[PDB]
């Protein structure tokens, strides 16, 4: 009933978590200088709608296209879920070997390279 | 925000 | 029950969270080679405790006495308390202006310096 906060712990103390990045002028302004991979930050889904099922994260990271974001939600038994912004479907992600943080490294990075490659 | 949606 | 999940996200992104200390052993470890005035870390009340009510946040820091800890908890409401550990009593601790780790930061290094006085 607490696997949400050991999650969220997971995720909040890693140094590619962005507390202080809110708004998409802040992200637009973060990637002009910084040679980060990716950032995770406070999604905007969890002041926006829905009532409180998950808490909401979102990654950003930049290709030549401009800056790209995927939307994340943990449930309240910590289950991870990659979510659809327009729709606001879910879609189950399993926690690889190595952590939580290990496995949205490897689902952000992953959907980097698609993007690269298609451009 | 531009995300990256599946489904 | 909305706004424990941002009070978690002020405690964990802080620098005075430690993921990695969990037993006593760690603790003193740190305090060995470090010169900070505090940590905080996952309390050991969490693991056993029944209630559902709070997440437990422990501070621990160093006098000429020795290692001290005070167990905090944060209900649903994001509200904060500090808890007596032989009873399990509550004491309700208000927000200061500058935010949660401010009040915390008070409260722990308060509570140090009255220990070193009474020594």
């Amino acid at each position: 009933s607490e696997k949400i906060y050991k999650v969220m712990e997971e995720i909040f103390v890693d140094r590619h978590y962005k507390e202080n990045i809110r708004t998409g002028e802040e992200v637009k302004q973060y990637f002009s200088k910084s040679k980060a991979e990716f950032i995770l930050r406070w999604s905007s889904a969890n002041e926006s709608d829905t009532e409180n099922k998950y808490v909401f994260i979102a990654a950003s990271f930049q290709a030549s296209d401009g800056i790209h974001s995927i939307r994340y939600g943990i449930n309240k038994n910590g289950e991870l879920f990659s979510i659809n912004t327009a729709s606001n479907k879910v879609t189950p992600i399993d926690i690889l070997p190595l952590g939580v943080m290990a496995t949205l490294t490897q689902h952000i990075t992953q959907n980097k390279e698609l993007i690269e490659k298609a451009l | 925000p531009s995300y990256v949606n599946v489904q």
